[PDB]
């Protein structure tokens, strides 16, 4: 009777992986005869196979019934043994299959604590992945920040770790920076955005790359041909993340000053996104706070009637922001906007 | 930036 069709999908894969594993151990660096070579996915119809994965992945319930057959470890052990084999190849067929299993993977753990959490402790996965944001296909470095973004979603004490402890925090940076389409850098920001929650150590990870902060604070004011705001929405909120220790930093407010972050900050208070201000605000919260010169040009640009505005919001994180930020510019006046003076 | 299905 029951055609079973997804076991049969994942059996294919599983014994893939197998004469993959085989082919490891006999062909290792200290080396016995090459009469053996590798087996080739292009030869044993993988793309086809994962293809329908991911393509049934999308659905809930196939999900449901994936995960009862352990759909997701072994997707994840076929990712990972193609990199490990075929390294940062240009192939167009293991980069279809790279991106197709990653997919799945983002369908996954998407949603799932516990498909995230097993994904994490996979740590030779974790590797193979955070290694392909180095790849050339953008399309495939878009999957694997896509599947970074919802394992750092919610990630337990453990996955967290992981999660720190395999690099992700400097790579996406580093692929940010070199990233020229707009869907890929989307979604490299969007695991950016969730990983600087973290820690301070990701917070810490963000700032010491060369360029960051220029390149964060150039979102800012990213010009889109999507008519899309979230460039902005993510890479301000990513700013907004790491501004707690930006603000104890001078050489780090020095490199914004330069950029013309805090004016265009204020800018943001304006925007007709509920996101671009609560970002800008909590940004401001923190860089008003114990510095004198970037406090003075605060004033000096008018904050105050614009922060004044926003404190009577019904949004909660802007009207804290915005008090809290206006709190620091109050209780810290240049002598001119004191109440002794200039009444 | 929350979780999302793949594109």
């Amino acid at each position: 009777h029951h055609h079973h069709h997804m076991l049969h999908l994942l059996e294919q894969i599983r014994a893939y992986c197998e004469t993959c594993w085989e082919w490891q151990e006999a062909h290792e660096p200290g080396m016995d005869q090459d009469k053996n070579p590798m087996p080739a996915p292009v030869e044993h119809q993988i793309c086809p196979a994962v293809c329908v994965l991911m393509k049934l992945s999308f659905d809930e319930e196939h999900r449901h019934a994936m995960n009862e057959l352990g759909g997701l470890q072994a997707i994840a052990e076929l990712l990972q043994v193609d990199c490990e084999m075929y390294g940062l190849t240009n192939d167009h067929y293991s980069i279809t299959l790279r991106r197709y299993a990653g997919m799945a993977l983002t369908n996954l753990t998407f949603g799932d604590v516990a498909n995230k959490a097993t994904l994490c402790s996979m740590k030779g996965c974790m590797r193979a992945l955070v290694a392909q944001l180095k790849s050339e296909s953008e399309d495939l470095q878009q999957v694997i920040a896509s599947v970074l973004r919802n394992l750092s979603w919610r990630a337990d004490v453990n996955s967290k770790k992981t999660l720190r402890e395999v690099g992700s925090v400097k790579a996406l940076m580093e692929c940010a920076l070199e990233v020229k389409k707009e869907s890929t850098l989307k979604s490299v920001l969007s695991a950016l955005w969730n990983l600087s929650a973290h820690c301070t150590e990701n917070k810490a990870d963000i700032c010491a790359v060369d360029g960051a902060l220029a390149f964060l604070v150039g979102t800012l004011t990213y010009r889109s041909q999507t008519n899309t705001l979230a460039i902005i929405e993510s890479g301000g909120g990513i700013l907004r993340n790491v501004s707690s220790l930006i603000a104890t930093n001078e050489d780090h407010r020095q490199i914004l000053r330069e950029n013309n972050c805090l004016q265009t900050l204020l800018q943001h208070l304006k925007s007709h996104s509920l996101t671009i201000v609560s970002n800008a605000c909590g940004t401001l919260w923190n860089l008003s706070a114990r510095n004198p010169k970037d406090q003075e040009a605060l004033w000096d640009m008018g904050a105050v009637s614009m922060l004044k505005n926003l404190i009577h919001s019904k949004h909660k994180m802007i009207a804290m922001g915005s008090a809290a930020a206006l709190r620091n510019l109050m209780a810290n006046r240049p002598a001119k906007y004191k109440d002794a003076n200039i009444m | 930036a929350g979780e999302a299905l793949a594109d």
